[PDB]
């Protein structure tokens, strides 16, 4: 009967469960449906967090834990000819308008960005990290120019002072 | 033939696969009838769904987090196993049982 | 008449009739009450068959009980069904979503043997759905309808075949219980009666009778003169009742070694020990009454005998022998032959009741093996039947019954027709019926013994055509399951008004005369040779002394629906059956206005329908409202009504409820006293009354197109209001709890302006299509940010606002005003589900007028979109100024044979102006037989034509010559019906006088704006990349193989190239396509789709070496 | 009794005739549609149908 | 009818040995995935409960092997991996197919082809497009041949790409995203583009 | 129309000759016999059922 | 009693797909005892394990 039971317990369900946590869903099930049929009434679940001695909180998370998964190939409509998983959105896939969106977004941060000077926007590229992955810092960008880094916060600042002019943000606003 | 399907194409040989084939195929042999970690929704290791064998599930991320970007691409995590790369191999990646 | 409050609808019936219409919802209402055992189903049944009253719950306790173990030294049993007050009422159910119901009660009793304990316990079996007042149950707040199922009865069915080789006939008999095995008598093309029992062909009949224990001198004596018995009993090479069950037992076993108390039992328990075997009590009478065994006895002993077994095999040697009647010894005689399996002798009715008691019986069979194990593994002067039972299985059986199941349907209400011809409805398949590929050609036919029985006409017409047909009026459930018709009972040609409800068998016994026969008026036939239906569906002339049987009234054949169509008579059956299909799907409008002309069955049929307040007790009104009406009863009581204003159906659309009594009348028992949804005055009102013109306008009223005028738009004739719902919840997730607020993040004030501080809109606000409903976020997790979003965030300065906004937005293509704001909350201890925390529902209204599209539809199958709204002014005219309403089409009338429409529209004109018979020299030859006041009529009078017996030509002929005249000295139409239209639109008459009246339309449920769609790029599905479907979601059209076949046989290649990669799977070229056409370039060349890749991949995964090859 | 093309065949005549000469004997039979279609040249229109 | 298959393994290069099975391949997970709904519902894809049976049978087998049982034990466990495997790439084929919850016959590898709901008939050969519509028709007796009517509520719909390069490129609009905006509020001057384009 | 593309033998099936000849007709009993003579030297093909 | 609305576990970034420099790594070759070699490629500052499951 040990056998048994642990191996149901470990291959009974499709998303792997440890056992003390079926053993606690099991006693839940088992004093629901006993104070069911000795009360008439369907308990509530701080009378079943007072029966097992453990917080609602707990309870209702042993509940969530609980939900065995559906499967993708039933019937859905009236008839069957359509499957479940022909009817699930894919929101993972690309909504194909903000990726246009996107590839013109660089372009005209590639033309508010040309219409600055070369060390101001070489800095600002360097430090926002556009022409790689990485973000360079101060330290790097003032490595770079043979300056130090108090220069190259400076020059930050006194762009993001610039580019805050409604003539360099009237073309950028609608892109938010 | 071809196996990037470069839209070049002139025959479509099918063929009984051998044990040999199969074994060429597969890229880890799944050895857990697990599929996914009931608290913290990751992909089991060694399961149905194993992210060493199948691929990275996030873009360009190792399963441990010690490579997260497109600098460190085609190189294997050292302590985690997962090829760092897109996220759209587990679409194209074959695993194999060994009865 | 008969109704208190009745409006006067005079009626050109010619006969009058004995029976009244019986309630229409009686068989829903009495199979529930003969199921829960109800004291007036008790009393009913002392009227009707007193010897045993059982309800359902008893029979099933009954047949449960007792229940031991193995050893029988214990027993459980059952005692005393018994139910508690409901609770909570209906319309609290309806709100909370809870499910009406009540909670049933048993006694139970535990019995030990040896030293003799009994043990008395009130079980609580679980919560039992209950019935409402008008037959519908409720499911969680849904309001649901469960269906009748025809099913074939148990008992034997002789019938035979060809063989088309030898041309011999070969008859057969299925012995086919309830809950059994079956077993077959063939002959075959040899005369060896092969006995195939459970499906396992050989052995003939030798093999069974020594089985049994029959020997050769008996067989013999009860088998001699049989040919085909004495050379199977020659060629049977088996002597001895053991080797016969050897044998019985190697072929039915077989992998099972063979003892001689196996076999002993085997045959014992498969067909005589009753837990194996029980054809029911149907059965019992089906086959007693068929072979003739017992005719006074009780229905007991379920289960079958040896004697019916070899009176079985008698019958079929003596029907292959050709004999005409057979006496089987012991037993009163019967005629000899074949049996039929469409008669509807044969087709039983399984109601509500016995379906409701199959469910119960497969869940106590579940709870009896698990109380029968736990009695013993249980120790011995510890159990108790509380500790015994487990109602689980009971409970969960109830559950999936009534959810997810096909037979019980989420109840359709558009109309109370259509409410009231969704119960009432008969269908063959289902559970434990034939499907639609089972479905022969000869089960979709009517028999001629559906007379009364089930209507000809009212049937869908898919696919399913046939197969689910409605009940007809008058007709009437038997206690078995069969369904019984009136008839009037004629004693020696004097017609009586005695009424015998008859079933088909003793329909097809006597003879039985037609409805409009010409009665003498004393009882006594007129004419000598008079119609009537022989045995088979004969229909014979014959001497009037030996008709035994008459009609009660015509229109008994017909159904509810198709009993509302006038001049029935004068239609085609195809046309008809469009016009009672397309009857029940109208729309409710805002004024709902009678018929001018009708049948008697509107009053009938809407005050049986149960959406009309009824007052249950006579008194005075005290206080009227347009929500409460208050009657005074005689006796110092008083008694609030509550109306109904606006509930939202179950498909949509509005249920408005206003009151028709004014605070001085005096209403009596039964009285109307409230309008529904689709009602005027009581009786139903389906549309409007709309004069019609029948000329052809300029195509815009070509090929089944209609037109109307602009004064349909402008006062609002055709307008109906429609009520939708949103629903959206607030619940946990791993990250957090999503809230429901005002502060959503990357939003203007522009759009959180008609929302309120709780993040719901407000009462009233009109809204568009993409506007916020309930603002609620979801904690988005941690992300990492593009390189242009971080310095764009850094240039505005505008912080991460890390939680992400899903709120409900209103779909695509919907508006109106917002009517109301139920919202639930885990907080104020609400039934919710669990892990929900706040549930929230807002009502949308909106109120169509008609359009261009929208499908409109007579009453007599004509239907057709509307092609063009014309202005007033360009619209044919009278010689009055009156502009006509719509304008028909001629070429659509004689190639369907359906000039109904055009005797509804000539009497409707004479009803609308109103006539006056001259009978100054005498009544006039064609008005010799109307009634009178039917002489005269006021303007805009309503009158009646039933369905099979109302106007003649003649006398439309009579009436529509004397047609008074409007104000002037005007008689706007002569006598053929016509008039003298001018062009509104030219200015010239048109040249030819053109037919004109006043006809019935009604607005069906076909509009636009639920059919049109479009789509650039929306959603995709999941394993494969295609587009999705449905205009529930955004989704686009199916290109499928046949259109693809067009575009291959055009020639036309590159656009078929087009729709298979690159607009459905060419996961890398949709974007460029959309990008190629923002910028403005070409449209790429494109790739292989993502389906062949997933092909590829399962043929590789199906272990075949699958290899794409260059060259 | 395998079913093959008339073109196919009588080309493998050609090629018989020649190294040696015999000919396969061969009768002209005529087939339904669906054991036509069945037993075409392509495995993907015929795994299709 | 024997010589038909001997002479199809004898002429070409394939051996007969592949017609038992050594290794079973995996199908990759994105073609049988676990997707979760919003509010945290999963959803299977009715193979992972075939491979589950075949993985736990192939390393119970390999268990008992190892630890040394007696013949019936392991006659049995390799009776059941073997339908357990058929069942797999075939379920319903021989015997009583395997059913899951409610009685349903499970999705097996060959099910994802036969008949109707196959690839082949309803995903390869007609695929559902992009750029559609659909509503109801009426009568339009005033049109030339070539022509038809159409909503424009439904043209916006199918034209949307075209109408927002066009508004653009007319300094109606500052950049495509303010013209889907404008398009989605459905401004007085979309139609004046519609009709260009 | 289906049972010609699909070249099934018909329900109806009517013999037809296959010689030049004379007939020898027969009434059987429920069934007919028919009997095609030769102009060659050639057995009378039989038509029994 | 709400939408169909799937997301596989796991999450989609776009970054620039560039191959002309990538990280710098090393080779390592790894035997089974059945006669195979297997090749996997590590990063340079990387402590390859003495063992691989291949
Ligand atoms: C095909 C079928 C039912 C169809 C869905 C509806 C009727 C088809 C005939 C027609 O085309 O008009 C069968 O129905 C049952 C057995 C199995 C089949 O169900 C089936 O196999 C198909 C579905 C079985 C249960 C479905 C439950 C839920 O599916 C939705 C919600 C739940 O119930 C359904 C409600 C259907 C009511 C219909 O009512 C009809 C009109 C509309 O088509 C519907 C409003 C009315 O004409 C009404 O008079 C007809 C009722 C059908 C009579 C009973 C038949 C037995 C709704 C479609
Ligand atoms: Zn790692």
């Amino acid at each position: 009967r040990q056998a048994i039971t642990r191996a149901m317990a470990d291959q009974a369900r499709t998303i792997r469960i440890p056992v003390h946590m079926v053993e606690v869903i099991n006693k839940l099930g088992r004093i629901q449906r006993e104070l069911l049929q000795d009360l008439g009434r369907e308990p509530t679940p701080e009378e079943l967090a007072k029966e097992m001695d453990i917080t609602p909180e707990k309870v209702l998370e042993i509940q969530q834990y609980a939900r065995e998964p559906i499967s993708l190939d039933q019937t859905i409509g009236d008839e069957g000819d359509s499957q479940l998983g022909d009817f699930i959105e894919d929101s993972e896939a690309v909504v194909a308008v903000d990726a246009v969106s996107f590839t013109l977004l660089q372009d005209q941060l590639q033309s508010v960005l040309d219409t600055l000077s070369e060390r101001e926007a070489g800095v600002v590229r360097l430090r926002f990290g556009l022409t790689d992955g990485q973000p360079r810092t101060l330290d790097e960008i003032g490595q770079v120019y043979g300056v130090t880094r108090e220069r190259i916060r400076q020059i930050e600042s006194k762009t993001m002072s610039k580019l805050r002019h409604p003539s360099r943000s009237q073309v950028l606003r609608d892109y938010l | 033939g071809a196996m990037l399907d470069v839209n070049f194409f002139d025959e479509l040989r099918i063929g009984l696969a051998t044990a040999e084939d199969i074994r060429q195929w597969s890229y880890g042999e799944v050895k857990k009838p697990e599929t996914i970690n009931y608290r913290t929704l990751k992909p089991e290791k060694d399961g149905l769904f194993c992210e060493k064998i199948f691929g990275p599930t996030r873009d360009w991320e190792c399963y441990c987090g010690k490579y997260k970007r497109v600098r460190f691409k085609g190189i294997i995590c050292e302590r985690c196993g997962v090829e760092v790369t897109r996220a759209k191999v587990r679409r194209e990646r074959m695993g194999h049982i060994e009865l | 008449n008969s109704v208190p409050g009745a409006p006067n609808r005079v009626s050109f019936a010619k006969l009058r009739e004995p029976l009244e219409v019986p309630g229409l919802l009686d068989v829903q209402t009495d199979s529930f009450e003969w199921l829960i055992g109800s004291p007036r189903w008790r009393e009913s049944a002392a009227e009707r068959g007193d010897v045993n009253p059982v309800g359902g719950l008893e029979e099933v306790l009954y047949e449960l009980s007792p229940i031991e173990d193995f050893s029988g030294s214990m027993s459980l049993s059952f005692s005393d069904p018994r139910f508690d007050d409901v609770k909570a009422p209906v319309d609290e159910c309806k709100d909370k979503d809870m499910t009406y119901a009540a909670p049933l009660f048993v006694t139970a009793e535990f019995i030990n043997n040896n030293t003799g304990e009994i043990k008395s316990q009130t079980v609580f079996m679980g919560d039992f759905p209950m019935m409402t007042e008008k037959g519908t149950f409720i499911i969680n707040g849904t309001e649901r309808v469960v269906v009748s199922q025809l099913v074939r009865s148990p008992g034997v069915y002789f019938d035979e075949t060809i063989d088309k080789s030898t041309d011999k006939t070969l008859h057969s008999v299925k012995v086919i219980p309830s809950r059994g095995a079956w077993l077959e008598f063939d002959v075959d093309k040899r005369d060896t009666v092969g006995v195939r029992i459970d499906r396992k062909r050989r052995q003939p009949v030798t093999v069974l009778l020594k089985a049994l224990g029959w020997t050769s001198e008996q067989i013999v004596e009860r088998f001699g003169f049989s040919e085909i018995m004495r050379s199977t009993l020659e060629k049977d090479n088996t002597v001895g009742t053991d080797e016969a069950l050897l044998d019985i037992y190697r072929k039915l076993r077989p992998g099972e070694p063979p003892t001689k108390e196996s076999a002993q039992t085997l045959l014992e328990n498969l067909f005589f020990k009753e837990k194996r075997y029980d054809l029911a009590r149907v059965g019992r009478y089906k086959v007693n009454k068929k072979l003739g065994l017992h005719v006074g006895e009780p229905i007991t002993s379920s289960t079958l005998t040896e004697e019916d077994v070899v009176a079985t095999i008698e019958y079929l040697v003596r029907l292959h022998e050709g004999q005409t009647t057979m006496t089987v010894p012991g037993g009163v005689e019967v005629p000899v032959e074949t049996d039929d399996i469409d008669h509807f002798g044969n087709r039983r009715l399984r109601t509500v009741g016995e379906l409701i008691q199959n469910q119960i019986r497969v869940g106590m069979s579940r709870m009896e093996r698990v109380v029968r194990e736990r009695m013993t593994t249980q120790d011995v002067e510890a159990i108790t039947p509380q500790t015994l039972i487990n109602i689980r299985p009971v409970v969960a059986a109830i559950k999936e019954f009534f959810g997810t199941s096909q037979l019980s349907q989420f109840m359709d209400q558009n109309n109370p027709l259509s409410g009231l011809t969704h119960k009432r409805r008969l269908s063959a398949l289902g559970p434990g019926g034939l499907s639609r590929e089972r479905a022969g050609l000869e089960v979709r036919d009517v028999h001629p013994s559906h007379y009364g029985r089930m209507c000809p006409i009212e049937t869908p017409e898919g696919p399913n055509i046939g197969l689910i047909g409605s009940l007809s009026v008058y007709a009437r459930v038997n206690p078995f399951g069969f369904i019984e018709t009136p008839y009037r009972k004629v004693v020696d040609g004097v017609v009586s008004d005695e009424i015998v409800y008859l079933t088909a068998d003793e329909e097809d016994r006597h003879v039985v005369a037609q409805a409009n026969s010409p009665i003498d008026a004393d009882g006594r036939f007129v004419e000598p040779r008079v119609l009537v239906r022989r045995k088979a569906g004969e229909v014979e002339y014959v001497p009037s002394s030996e008709v035994d049987y008459m009609d009660v009234s015509p229109r008994q054949m017909v159904s509810v629906a198709t009993a509302m169509i006038p001049f029935l008579e004068h239609d085609d059956a195809n046309r008809a059956l469009m016009g009672a299909n397309m009857q029940r799907q109208a729309v409710p409008l805002v004024r709902s206005e009678a018929p001018l002309v009708g049948t008697g069955m509107e009053l009938r049929a809407a005050i049986d329908a149960g959406d009309v307040v009824v007052a249950e007790e006579s008194g005075v009104i005290e206080e009227v409202s347009a929500d409460y009406i208050t009657v005074m009863h005689d006796n110092g009581t008083r008694r609030t009504y509550r109306m109904r204003k606006f509930a939202r159906s179950n498909h949509g659309t509005c249920a408005n409820q206003c009151p028709i009594v004014d605070a001085g009348d005096r209403v009596e028992a039964g009285q109307v006293i409230a309008d529904g949804p689709c009602t005027d005055d009581g009786e139903m009102a389906l549309g409007k009354n709309l004069l019609v013109a029948i000329m052809p306008w300029e195509g815009h009223n070509y090929e089944d197109a209609i037109i109307l005028s602009n004064r349909l738009v402008e006062e609002d004739v055709l307008t109906s209001i429609h009520i939708e719902e949103h629903e959206i919840d607030a619940r946990d997730t791993k990250l957090g709890a999503e809230e429901i607020t005002r502060d959503i993040p990357n939003i203007s004030d522009e759009v959180l302006a008609d929302l309120d501080e709780r993040g719901i809109v407000r009462i009233g606000a009109e809204v568009r299509d993409g506007d916020i409903l309930v603002g609620k976020v979801t904690p988005k997790g941690e992300t990492e940010l593009t390189p242009e979003e971080r310095l764009l965030r850094a240039i505005f300065g505008e912080k991460a606002r890390e939680v992400r906004d899903t709120s409900l937005k209103v779909p695509h293509g919907e508006s109106g005003k917002v009517i109301g704001i139920r919202v639930f909350s885990r907080e104020d201890e609400d039934e919710l589900p669990a892990g929900v925390n706040e549930l929230v529902r807002v009502y949308v209204a909106q109120k169509r007028k008609i359009s261009d599209g929208d499908k409109l539809a007579g009453r007599h199958g004509n239907k057709g979109v509307i092609g063009k709204i014309l202005p007033v002014e360009d619209m044919p005219f009278l010689a009055d100024g009156t502009p006509v309403d719509i304008i028909l089409n001629t070429h659509g009338v004689p190639r369907r044979m359906n000039i109904g429409q055009i005797l509804e529209t000539h009497l409707g004109w004479c009803a609308h102006s109103g006539w006056k018979v001259d009978a100054a020299k005498g009544v006039p030859d064609w008005a010799a037989r109307l009634p009178d006041e039917l002489l005269e009529a006021q303007p805009n009078a309503i009158v009646s034509t039933p369905v099979f017996d109302g106007a003649q030509e003649a006398e439309l002929q009579g009436l529509l010559s004397c047609t008074l005249p409007n104000r002037d000295g005007d008689v706007l139409v002569d006598a053929d019906g016509k008039a003298m239209l001018f062009d509104g639109r030219s200015g010239e008459p048109f040249p030819y006088p053109v037919t004109v009246g006043y006809m019935y339309i009604m607005k069906l449920h076909h509009l636009v704006d639920d059919k049109i769609h479009a789509r650039s790029t929306g959603p995709y599905s999941m394993i494969t990349q295609q587009p999705l479907g449905g205009k529930a979601q955004f989704g686009g059209q199916r290109f499928g193989e046949m259109e693809c076949w067009a575009m291959q046989a055009y020639g036309a290649a590159y656009t078929l190239q087009e729709l298979l990669t690159i607009k459905s799977d060419d996961t890398v070229g949709r974007v460029k396509v959309y990008e190629a056409i923002v910028k403005g370039e070409n449209i790429p060349e494109p790739g292989i789709p993502e389906s062949f890749k997933v092909l590829l991949k399962e043929l590789q995964s199906l272990c075949l070496n699958v290899e794409v090859l260059s060259s | 009794g395998s079913l093959i093309d008339r073109a196919e065949f009588e080309a493998e005549n050609r090629r018989v005739v020649a190294e040696g000469g015999e000919p396969a004997a061969g009768r002209p039979v005529l087939m339904g549609i669906t054991k036509a279609s069945l037993a075409t040249d392509s495995w993907l229109s015929a795994a299709s149908f | 009818k024997r010589l038909k298959v001997v002479a199809a393994f004898q002429q070409s290069g394939n051996s007969p040995m592949g017609m038992v099975l050594d290794a079973v391949p995996v199908i990759p997970p994105e073609l049988r995935p676990m997707v979760q709904l919003d509010g945290g519902r999963f959803a299977t894809s009715d193979l992972n409960d075939l491979y589950r049976r075949v993985i736990n049978r192939n390393n119970r087998l390999k268990r008992l092997i190892d630890l040394g049982a007696p013949e019936i034990i392991v006659n049995n466990e390799k009776r059941m991996l073997q339908e357990s495997v058929d069942a797999l790439f075939d379920n319903g084929r021989r015997g009583r197919p395997v059913t899951g919850p409610g009685n349903r016959p499970l999705k097996s590898l060959s099910d994802l082809l036969k008949g109707k709901q196959g690839r082949f008939r309803q995903n390869l050969l007609g695929k559902r497009v992009d750029y559609s519509g659909r509503s109801v028709i009426v009568v339009g007796p005033q049109l030339k041949l070539h022509q038809c009517g159409l909503p424009k509520l439904m043209a916006l719909e199918l034209f949307k790409p075209f109408v927002m390069k066009r508004l653009v490129d007319l300094n109606h609009a500052q950049n495509i995203k303010s013209a889907k905006r404008m398009v989605e509020r459905q401004r007085p001057q979309v139609w004046d583009v519609l009709e260009e384009v | 129309v289906q049972e010609l593309f699909e070249a099934r033998v018909p329900r109806g099936k009517a013999p037809i000759a296959d010689v030049t000849g004379r007939v020898r007709l027969e009434d059987g009993e429920r069934f007919y016999k028919i009997t095609i003579v030769p102009d060659d030297g050639g057995e009378e093909v039989v038509y029994d059922k | 009693d709400r939408v169909l609305r799937g997301s596989r576990l796991g999450a989609v970034s776009y970054e620039t797909d560039r191959n002309h420099d990538l990280a710098p790594r090393q080779i390592a070759r790894y035997r089974t005892d059945n006669g195979e070699e297997f090749e996997v490629p590590f990063a340079d500052d990387a402590e390859i394990p003495g063992t691989w499951l291949c």
